[PDB]
């Protein structure tokens, strides 16, 4: 199928209408980041020549 | 099968016809002795960066 980008939303804009939130939710969002590789070192003589 | 390493007895149970054992990355890690059919582990002789 041809993929969908998201549901449409015609925002209720007019030159004298404003929307103001009457309540909130505290959200806790996990973010995960890499920081360091496994530290390799190789004896290139023992690798090449056994 | 020529090599250098430390030989020990092992918990490996080779099938009757099998002579050698290999690790995940092809490296030989066990052998059957041809005169009394014990299964020996092979591990490399100890090495490290100085
Ligand atoms: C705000 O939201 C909480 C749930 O998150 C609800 O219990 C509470 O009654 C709401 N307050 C108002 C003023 O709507
Ligand atoms: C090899 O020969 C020795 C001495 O005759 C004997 O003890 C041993 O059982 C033999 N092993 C095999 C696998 O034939």
């Amino acid at each position: 199928y041809t993929m969908s980008l998201g549901v449409e939303n015609s925002v209720a804009y007019s030159n004298n209408s404003i929307a103001i939130p009457t309540n909130f939710t505290i959200s806790v969002t996990t973010e995960i980041l890499p920081v360091s590789m496994t530290k390799t070192s190789v004896d290139c003589t023992m690798y090449i020549c056994g | 099968l020529t090599g250098t390493g430390v030989l020990t007895e092992s918990n490996k149970k080779f099938l009757p016809f099998q002579q050698f054992g290999r690790d995940i990355a092809d490296t030989t890690d066990a052998v059957r002795d041809p005169q009394t059919l014990e299964i020996l582990d092979i591990t490399p002789c100890s090495f490290g960066g100085v």
